[PDB]
């Protein structure tokens, strides 16, 4: 994913 | 005649006399930040902040908090972002965050601005809030990295973003968590936070003691083997992997 801090 | 405290996992709380239904509804309800001292005191309905005035918790007597209102007229309300609106008051700072962090030039080479501690704090200290507009993983994942500098996954349905031009403090300073630079050896982590103005968001929390004027950093946590990441991070992942 192109975002911070995904689980 | 009894007062109740309702804590969130992050250490913030709602406190006051509840009404006949056990609801946080009244004119003397407060949200108390995780320092157990900074408070937003006033009118709440079923735990939602309608008019919270900035206050300091001075003591508790028999469980009842005794506040002093801060001078001025800093008032706050529940103001959850949407897909297109980051805040009704983009330039109104969070009063807890304003005492803990500030923005300045990063110490990291070529990294632009960074987020710094104003004072010395211990481990597990909430320092900053990461509010932003709320958009989908589909929109974010289906668009170029150049637009994804500030995207933060909140949960499986929502990504928080601080899109241009709100990435500049002169346009948006209600929260500052998007100003923390990345490190593979960070001194902070992202953690869930329930904020009385922003709603469900994430915060930046220290994982160790930090000194006054120390730069705060977090691991951005991009997927290293889907690396799905911007170039600078890939170039840094290489370096970090070498040191290992
Ligand atoms: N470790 C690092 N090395 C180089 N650039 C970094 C970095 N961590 C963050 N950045 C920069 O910061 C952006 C994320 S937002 C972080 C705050 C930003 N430096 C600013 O001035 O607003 C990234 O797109 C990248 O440009």
């Amino acid at each position: 994913s192109k975002s911070k801090d995904r689980k | 005649h009894g007062v109740c405290w309702i804590y969130y996992p992050d250490g913030g709380s709602l406190v006051g006399e509840v009404n006949e239904d056990g609801e946080m509804t009244g004119e003397k309800i407060a949200y108390v930040y995780p320092d157990e001292r900074t408070a937003l005191y006033g009118k709440f309905i079923d735990g939602e902040m309608i008019e919270g005035k900035l206050a300091t918790l001075m003591s508790t007597e028999e469980g009842r908090p005794h506040f002093e209102l801060m001078p001025g007229n800093s008032v706050y309300h529940f103001d959850k972002s949407t897909s297109s609106c980051i805040s009704t008051n983009a330039l109104l700072p969070d009063p807890y965050e304003s005492e803990r962090v500030y923005v300045a030039e990063s110490l990291i080479s070529s990294a632009g601005e960074g987020l710094f501690s104003k004072v010395a704090v211990g481990p597990n200290t909430v320092m900053s809030f990461y509010n932003g507009v709320r958009i989908t993983h589909q929109e974010v994942d289906s668009r170029d990295w150049a637009l994804n500098g500030n995207t933060l996954s909140l949960d499986e349905e929502t990504v928080i973003d601080v899109p241009e031009p709100y990435n500049h403090v002169s346009k948006y300073c209600a929260s500052l968590g998007h100003k923390a630079n990345h490190s593979f050896t960070p001194n902070c982590i992202f953690d869930m936070f329930v904020h009385p103005r922003f709603g469900p968001i994430k915060c930046i929390r220290t994982l160790r003691a930090v000194e006054a004027d120390e730069e705060l950093t977090v691991a951005y946590g991009y997927d290293h083997s889907p690396p799905e990441a911007p170039e600078w991070y890939q170039v840094e992942l290489k370096a970090f992997q070498a040191t290992q």
